[PDB]
RNA sequence: UAGGAAGACCGAUAGCGAACAAGUAGCGUGAGCGAAAGUUUGAAAAGUACUUUGGAAAGAGAGUGACAUAGAACCUGAAAUCGUGACAACGACAAUGGAAGUACCUUCAUUUCUCGGCCAGACCCAACCUCGCCGCGCAAUUUCCUUCCG
RNA sequence: AUCGAACCACCUAGUAGCUGGUUCACGUCGAAGUUUCCCUCAGGAUAGCUGGUGCUUGUCAAGAAGUAUUGUGCGGU
RNA sequence: GGAAUGAACCGCUUAGGGAUAUGUGGCGUCAAAACUUGUGGGCUCAUUCUCGAUACGUGAAAAGGGUGUUGGUGGAUAUCCACCGGCCCCGA
RNA sequence: GUGUAGCCCUCCCGAUGUAGACGUGGCGUGGGGGUGAGGACGAAGCCGAUGGCGCGAGCCUCGGAUGGACCCGCCUCUAGUGCAGAUCUUGGUUGGCGUAGCAAAGAUCUAACGGAAUAUUUUUAAAUGCAACGUUGGAUACUGGAGCGGGGAAGG
RNA sequence: GUUCAUAGCGACGUCGCUUUUUGAUCCUUCGAUGUCGGCUCUUCCUAACCUAGCGCCGCAGAAGACGCUAAGGGUUGGAUUGUUCACCCACUGACAGGGAACGUGAGCUGGGUUUAGACCGUCGUGAGACAGGUUGGUUUUACCCUACUUGGCUGGAGAUUGCGAGUAAAAGAUUAUCCGCGCAAAGCGGAGGCAGUCCGUUUUUUUCUGGGUCUGCCGUUGGGUGGCAUGUGCUUGGCGCU
RNA sequence: GUGAGAUUGUGAAGGGAUCUCGCAGGCAUCGUGAGGGAAGUAUGGGGUAGUACGAGAGGAACUCCCAUGCCGUGCCUCUGGUUUCUGGAGUUUGUCGAAGGGCAAGUGCUCCGACGCUAUCGCACGGUGGUUCUCGGCUGAACGCCUCUAAGCCAGAAACCAGUCCCAAGACCGGGUGCCCGU
RNA sequence: UCGAAUCGCCACUUCUCUUAUCCGGUGGGCUGCCCGCCCGGCGCCCAGUACCUUCAUUUUCACAAGAUC
């Protein structure tokens, strides 16, 4: 018999199965569809989240009944110290996919580099690319180098380069990894010998984000959602709870299935694990980039706000601590919790709409306490509020 | 397939360098599908090593849109309960072609397995297989011996391409470049043939008399 | 109540409920109900002194005895089920089964060893069964063949 | 711990046209669910189908035949 | 033993085994046989439950239509009209 | 000379089958009357990649690094005479399975002593002897006089 | 239907389809397949209510009628009743019709139906009866196999074995006997030397050995120039060291 | 051949014979993507416009702009909820002689309360190309006319396939790379 | 360590297209006919077609008792 009433089901057929993912890293599955008309450039780069907080901006949107108005808007800090490029790679296109070609190596690699290939790199003999070192810039080792780059040009058809970050630099209390993480960036635009020469060029260097991103341009973002361990469909699903009378409990699903098929279908929702899975959210707009507080110091001020202050909050983020080098500012929230790595690419959809386009100008950037309910933006508006202290009295 | 050490070892201690199975390889272009795999399946239960390029190039009678419609049909079958066991449905030229020959097998036996396992099935001809030797073909599946020409037929790399298949533009330039290379060299290494040819009507005038008027009476020469 | 004669009877789940501290132990307020259980080690206790580890129980030795794998509710000691050493292999058709071979075992039975009751091949006779090659009878071969003109 | 007639022993191995069971091998043969009567319709008796034992005979054929032919009757689909 | 599968359909009816030949049914692969037989004729093209293809097995189909193509019959004139079949299509 | 290890040799015709009938110098078990053997140089019983014989029920040999005192062939007589199932009877064994659980009445901690229950290592201390028990002192807490207080009847 | 059979209908007749009604039958189940409705959840069908695109009208516009491809998506909140059904109020683009053992009780609930108590009406002499009304009336078990959801360990191509040899690899004394450019071209470039030993069926034979040595290059002794996000490694430029 | 073992039923040396196993990989990283899943869908307002059309009555729509309903994927800066931080304060009965400090009432009770979790009760985001169906046409015969059909071609639905997105080599990747070992 | 089954190979085959198509290509004369023109290989017993020389007793079949990897 057909169902009394209907309803939309419950929960999105295509983001199966709900299981652990492999990595713990942002990895992005696809790049955007490569342009031979553009120049070079890079496409993705690797970020750690800090925190949140909420900014003011005028906005210019004809027709619209905020035009010319003040609105508050969420945003996320991300710190994002520059990366290191060590390797280039080269694909040829198969008719059952694409293959790797080869790889070359920058003569020298830092320590935290190879901590990566190394479960204790402290006790061990540390010997990774040791052998290869004493080889490559002989006459047969730059021989070899150039037949591989030889064999790049001839038959490759994508170019990317290894690239990996610095935590060392990012010198962070609560990450407690030590060895760096290591990705692929593919290059777009231009020929193929253009291709490899920017690579060959950025061999052995560091990247800058700014050199990568541009200020009010949108941003996919690609990440691992916090988990939650096993859960009961509810919470899962988002199923209607049973009345209060039900015996056995009322946090189910009440019929599983009909007599026949004798067996139960994949669309019906179960217990099992939640969170702790990849997603990919696209149209994240850049609202600032800032640079590291060591260079300039007054990275929380606009010219409007002419109070000289950064971008830690008072107190510092809750379970992460300060902001030390470069950062993303991006609107609205992304995946995971604080401390974890996290990759930007540059935009799959189109990028035409009035949405997209809108050039952003900060007004006003909130700094205070994220503990508690914070009323002062910074500590010399605190100790003015406040007269000297009892312990200050002391002091004098 | 990869030799692991143990093979090289006992290779090297034994002084072997190479060896060639004994392997037909059979060019598809232009080759009714149902016919050329009810041949293929009996030669394999005979014993035979058969390789098949250019699968791309088979030929199904009736018009495109019918046959599209066809394979729609049996992409709409899967098991309900599951369809990661349901049936599943490829989509290259080479793997329906298997799919065919597999279909005209005892595949639930291990004599049936060991069969399929002795085909193998490319689209074009890979670098691997150009230098092996003369291709064949069969001449009760041709196009010429089976359609009459008024009617309409479907090349099975177009019909792959409108269900799924990605692969047809990289399979398209490879050809391109498989044809200028051999061609390029086709006509060098002429001098050579023409210098055999040659050699052989020089001779006739120099080899023994009587062995001439043999040739002769037989029709060699 | 004392004794006798016996049996084509049963042989410890049988024969009386009871081959034994059996109308007993146990059950029910009561009238009443009511079992299991061969002490069958050895001819003879000669029923394991003594050394050593262990709190003990026991273990490792030693000794009695023809036999201790006859050590104490101890003759014989089956099946179901389990442990261990060695070996045989085996995807996913639930296993089991039938027919016909083969690969490794087995050393069970029989035969032979200067003739063999073993294994092959070719040849001869009879019988049965095939193939090549050569033919016949019949107004079946005249609703036909040929020449010419209209 | 028992009540639209308690409990215990005995008549009592109460009767059941109804349900369940019924332990070695090979060989020669081999069915019926139809007729009549029965308070008969989930059962019997009775004829038919079958097996065993034969008796009296014959040997190419008596009192042979799910078949023809010839002759002579019957019939209302 | 055959009709893929089926108590009753088709063939044939049965001691343990060889050789030879058939019955029903078959000879593209599954699967033995035309390694796709003939030095035989015609007819048919069928877009989402996908043209058709072993009786019993209705175990899938009608009335009514088609200037699809391929054959006849009866009339007119140096091609035209009326009617009847075969396969296919709509009705489905 | 019906019936066999068929007295022997040729020849012809049938051979399946539920319920059911009948035949068999057909097989097997306990005991009686006869006849003939076997056994401590090892009977019955039990074990088996021990083979041979029979269409079959079965029979016989071999091995036991099993057993320790009885037993069988043939002709006849006799019967409490042959098991896979009866929600069958009485014993034993079994997957499930080291599984379900052992969750009302609030709760224990510490030092010393006792105990075989330790402070147990050969191949510095921790990473190689864990866990748990009674008494005494101290701490914490419960019953809260309709009491896990002190006395009796019935019953034991 | 102002006329006009066929825009839209269509009597008298006649040919079908469906199994969402109810009958007809009695094949399976009586050593038991849990019997109405609602709640919850998933999926399928199309005879299309809304959403996409079209043809046609007795389509001027607006609103509509009829038909075609199309089942991807959507299809409500309440009063009364145990109700399915029914009937009203309100919102909406729309409030379409159905199946899955008349889906779904070891998922719930127990209002109804259908035990035992009791009252009423009618019937019966009576015990009692009623597909008439009424009130009250235990809803048991998952730790097994599979299915589904998550979670880990681990072999394997003769899918465990054979030694049973197939590259979406290169391009040559049969891949051996050097590299770079070049079209599987034409053609053009580069390469340290000396002594022993140990083995050897020739073409300047293979190795192993020893010093003398010259680039590229390590690890170094220090020194100064510098770049990078600035405690850590690089580029320079010499020293003596393989 | 070589290195390990074994030959366990009625005793101990010693020798032999035979049977089994091993004789080559290991660890760590960056990737490919066959196959399977599959998602966004509707409404309103501005403007077009009191326009087209209509005697009047009346009365539309597309590009474009701005919001919202249902659904989906996430997040905790703000706002709200939650307190066994028994955090700070207050307050009742009993109790340690009073005060102080506490404690018992299975968290005595009241107020405020961080971190965390969480709500369309808060906040952010939700793409690109083809093959076709119905239908409308272009050339064009059959049939010296005509005809969107017979051959051929064009445009083209929320339908179908692929891209983006999720799992991903029992899909056995002769894809790449680092170091140790062996030959 | 291994005793094994398989018994053509080539740097003349190892490029492409067509079958309503000059079946190697390609012209002319008057529908179809006539007339023109130019251009797979080795391997099977003397490393080569001369007739020089070793084969045994492995004494009548037996996996080729020999090769290849
Ligand atoms: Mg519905
Ligand atoms: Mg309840
Ligand atoms: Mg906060
Ligand atoms: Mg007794
Ligand atoms: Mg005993
Ligand atoms: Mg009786
Ligand atoms: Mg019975
Ligand atoms: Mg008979
Ligand atoms: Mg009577
Ligand atoms: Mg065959
Ligand atoms: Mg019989
Ligand atoms: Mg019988
Ligand atoms: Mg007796
Ligand atoms: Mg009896
Ligand atoms: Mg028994
Ligand atoms: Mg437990
Ligand atoms: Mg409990
Ligand atoms: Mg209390
Ligand atoms: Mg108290
Ligand atoms: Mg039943
Ligand atoms: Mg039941
Ligand atoms: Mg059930
Ligand atoms: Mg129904
Ligand atoms: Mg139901
Ligand atoms: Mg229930
Ligand atoms: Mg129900
Ligand atoms: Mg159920
Ligand atoms: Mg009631
Ligand atoms: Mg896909
Ligand atoms: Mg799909
Ligand atoms: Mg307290
Ligand atoms: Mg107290
Ligand atoms: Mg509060
Ligand atoms: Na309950
Ligand atoms: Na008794
Ligand atoms: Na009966
Ligand atoms: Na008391
Ligand atoms: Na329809």
């Amino acid at each position: 018999s057909h169902c009394k009433f209907e309803h939309p089901r419950h929960g999105h057929l295509g983001f199966l199965p709900r299981k652990r993912s492999r990595q713990i890293r942002g990895r992005a599955r696809s790049f955007p569809k490569d342009d031979p008309s553009q120049k070079p450039h890079l496409t993705s780069f690797m970020v750690y989240k800090a925190g949140m907080t909420h900014i003011v901006r005028d906005v210019d949107r004809p027709g619209s009944k905020v035009n010319k108005k003040e609105v508050v808007e969420p945003v996320t800090i991300l710190e994002a110290p520059p990366m290191v490029v060590v390797g280039i790679v080269g694909y040829r296109q198969t008719p059952v996919g694409h293959k790797t070609i080869g790889t070359v190596w920058a003569h020298h690699t830092s320590v935290e580099f190879r901590r990566r290939f190394y479960k204790n790199w402290k006790q061990s003999a540390q010997l990774a690319f040791t052998k290869r070192k004493q080889f490559a810039r002989t006459t047969e080792g730059r021989l070899a180098e150039a037949r591989t780059l030889k064999a790049f040009e001839k038959k490759a058809d994508i170019i990317r380069v290894v690239a990996h970050t610095q935590l060392r630099k990012l010198r962070n209390n609560r990450v407690g990894v030590k060895k760096a993480h290591v990705s692929e960036i593919q290059i777009n635009g231009g020929t193929i010998a253009q291709k490899i020469e920017l690579a060959k060029s950025l061999l052995e260097k560091e990247v800058r984000i700014d050199s990568v991103f541009q200020q009010s341009e949108a941003c996919d973002v690609c990440a691992v959602t916090k988990g939650h361990g096993f859960t009961g469909v509810v919470k899962r699903w988002g199923v209607a709870c049973l009345p209060r009378k039900t015996h056995r409990g009322l946090r189910k699903v009440a019929c599983i299935g009909a007599w026949h098929p004798s067996r139960v279908m994949y669309t019906v929702a179960r217990a099992g694990q939640h969170g702790y899975h990849h997603r990919t959210h696209l149209n994240k707009k850049i609202y600032q980039l800032g640079r590291a507080v060591s260079m300039e110091p007054n990275q929380a001020t606009t010219a409007y706000d002419l109070t000289a202050k950064t971008i830690t909050p008072m107190g510092g983020f809750v379970g992460y601590g300060t902001v030390r080098n470069d950062y993303v500012m991006l609107k609205g929230s992304v995946a995971g919790p604080r401390r974890r790595v996290i990759t930007l690419r540059r935009p799959m959809a189109p990028q035409t709409s009035r949405k997209l386009t809108e050039k952003i100008t900060l007004k006003f950037i909130d700094t205070s306490s994220k503990i508690g309910h914070g009323r002062f933006q910074t500590k010399k508006e605190k100790s003015q509020w406040y007269g000297p202290l009892k312990k200050d009295r002391i002091r004098r | 397939v990869l030799p692991s050490r143990r093979s090289l070892n006992r290779s090297s201690r034994k002084g072997f360098k190479k060896h060639r199975p004994d392997i037909i390889v059979i060019d598809l272009k232009d080759h009714v599908l149902g016919r050329a795999a009810a041949i293929v399946a009996k030669q394999l239960l005979l014993g035979k090593k058969i390789t098949v390029v250019r699968c791309e190039k088979l030929t199904i009678a009736g018009s495109e849109i019918r046959n599209k419609i066809k394979y729609l049909q049996f992409l709409r079958k899967r098991k309900l309960s599951n369809p990661k066991l349901g049936p599943f449905h490829h989509r290259s030229p080479s793997d329906v072609f298997i799919r065919t020959v597999r279909s005209m097998l005892p595949r639930y036996t291990k004599r049936g397995q060991r069969a399929l396992r002795q085909l193998v099935a490319y689209e074009g001809v890979p670098v691997n297989v150009v230098r092996t030797g003369g291709r064949v073909v069969i001449p009760k599946a041709q196009r010429h011996n089976c359609y009459r020409n008024e009617r309409r037929f479907t090349v099975l790399g177009n019909m792959c391409k409108h269900v799924g298949w990605k692969y047809s533009d990289v399979v398209e330039k490879l050809e391109a470049a498989r044809i200028e290379k051999s061609g390029r060299h086709h006509k060098k290494m002429e001098k050579v043939r023409v210098a055999w040819k040659n050699a052989r009507k020089e001779a006739l005038k120099k080899m023994p008399q009587k062995n001439v008027e043999v040739l002769k009476k037989f029709g060699l020469a």
